[PDB]
């Protein structure tokens, strides 16, 4: 992308931590920066603004200065350091910036990364193939997937061929089971031709666990 | 310190039909106003700057009208890939920088229906003590639909759970995925499994089953 965000997956309550956003393909030393964030379920909230020599800084009332910002324009990274967490501050932040000489409006936003706060510890994802059954002949269309299972905190990455497969691939929602752990499948809708002949591999990543697999999914004999 | 009111909160529309976003400033801000576009699963990008004019790489139908006050969003003959959530931004207040609530707009398509798929727990997963069996439901439309599970004519409660995509960005179409969890040996205890879908979009509840 053009501003990736590399920062903490899960913390402790009372806690620090401290997130970067990195500049890729534009100048980032004319535009002013800012943190913003938006908690699940379509809330949007702005926590602070940083201005292109750091000479404006400006924080959220709800902040009160607990957070501090700083940026560096020789290696084009954002920093958002965060001294005292609560659970209500569970968010995902975005690397947002702004528009030169037109508007103090916003125009362009990172990918965001979600930090999740919590007493509880992580948790590493279970991987297994949700492999095709043989049917629809040779004309019809078959699904392949993989399920995610017991993994804690959110978000995971999932992804088919290293993003070579980008088309007919759903990622269904994360659902919450009994046991307090989060569950996921993911799958995709392939021609029956290409099954045998050409392979898919799902990559899952969750960041907070450190959890990196690529797993290769083949119909079942 | 401004108020960004935005109702309703959420809206629905025809394709090829318009629609117009209500955006309400506490403090009367003089034209100076920003409207954000949030598709699913992405970041929010800017459509409309000093609430009148559109973005370089923006498609002419998003239209920006009203002023002080009251604001207003228009999308005209919005396509599947309008699906998204809309807030409002406003910057006459440069020490607070406030959003709206957002609106969700929801399209409506023609029906369409599920194509649907079985998959058996790996063998995997036997060795972890716990087997899931998972229902696929690809490309339909609305999102109203009946899944069941049965094994050995048992319809199967409290043990399956139901997940729904974002409506899609090229078909405006919904996806679902029953799964179903059970224990290993329960899973063995059983031969054949099988998982009946009804829709509108079929003339009959179409199952699908394996034997195992």
């Amino acid at each position: 992308v053009q501003l990736v965000e590399s920062g903490g997956g899960l913390v402790q309550p009372g806690r620090s931590l401290k997130l970067s956003c990195v500049a890729s393909r534009f100048t980032f030393s004319n535009y002013g920066m800012n943190w913003i964030r938006q908690t699940p379920g379509k809330g949007l909230e702005w926590v602070a603004y940083i201005g292109s020599t750091s000479s404006h800084i400006y924080y959220a009332e709800t902040v009160k200065g607990r957070f501090t910002i700083s940026r560096d324009n020789a290696k084009n990274t954002l920093y958002l350091q965060m001294t005292g967490l609560r659970s209500e501050d569970t968010a995902l932040y975005y690397c947002v910036g702004h528009v030169r000489k037109l508007g103090a409006f916003f125009d362009y936003w990172g990918q965001g990364a979600m930090v999740t706060v919590s007493s509880a510890s992580t948790k590493g994802p279970s991987v297994f193939p949700l492999a095709p059954s043989s049917k629809s002949t040779s004309g019809g269309t078959a699904a392949l997937g993989c399920l995610v299972k017991d993994y804690f905190p959110e978000p995971v990455t999932v992804s088919w061929n290293s993003g070579a497969l980008t088309s007919g691939v759903h990622t269904f929602p994360a659902v919450l089971q009994s046991s307090g752990l989060y569950s996921l499948s993911s799958v995709v809708t392939v021609p029956s031709s290409s099954l045998g002949t050409q392979t898919y591999i799902c990559n899952v990543n969750h960041k907070p666990s450190n959890t990196k697999v690529d797993k290769k999914v083949e119909p079942k004999s | 310190d401004i108020q960004m009111t935005q109702s309703p909160a959420s809206l629905s529309a025809s394709l090829g039909e318009t629609v117009t976003i209500e955006c309400r400033a506490s403090e009367d801000i003089h034209s100076r106003l920003a409207w954000y576009q949030q598709k699913p699963g992405k970041s929010p990008q800017l459509l409309i700057y000093n609430a009148n004019s559109l973005h370089t790489g923006v498609p002419s139908r998003f239209s920006g009208s009203g002023s002080g006050t009251q604001f207003s969003l228009k999308i005209n003959s919005l396509q599947s890939e309008d699906v998204a959530s809309y807030f409002c931004l406003q910057y006459y207040n440069y020490p607070p920088y406030t959003f709206g609530a957002g609106a969700k707009l929801e399209l409506r398509r023609t029906v369409a229906a599920p194509s649907v798929f079985i998959f058996p727990p790996s063998d995997e997963q036997l060795k972890s003590g716990t087997a899931s069996v998972v229902c696929l439901l690809n490309n339909f439309y609305p999102r109203e639909a009946k899944v069941q599970w049965k094994v050995d004519n048992a319809l199967q409660s409290g043990n399956s759970q139901e997940s729904v995509t974002e409506q899609d960005s090229k078909d405006s179409t919904y996806s679902l995925s029953s799964t179903l969890t059970l224990s290993k040996a329960d899973y063995e205890k059983h031969k054949v499994y099988a998982c009946e879908v009804t829709h509108q979009g079929l003339s009959s509840p179409v199952t699908k089953s394996f034997n195992r």
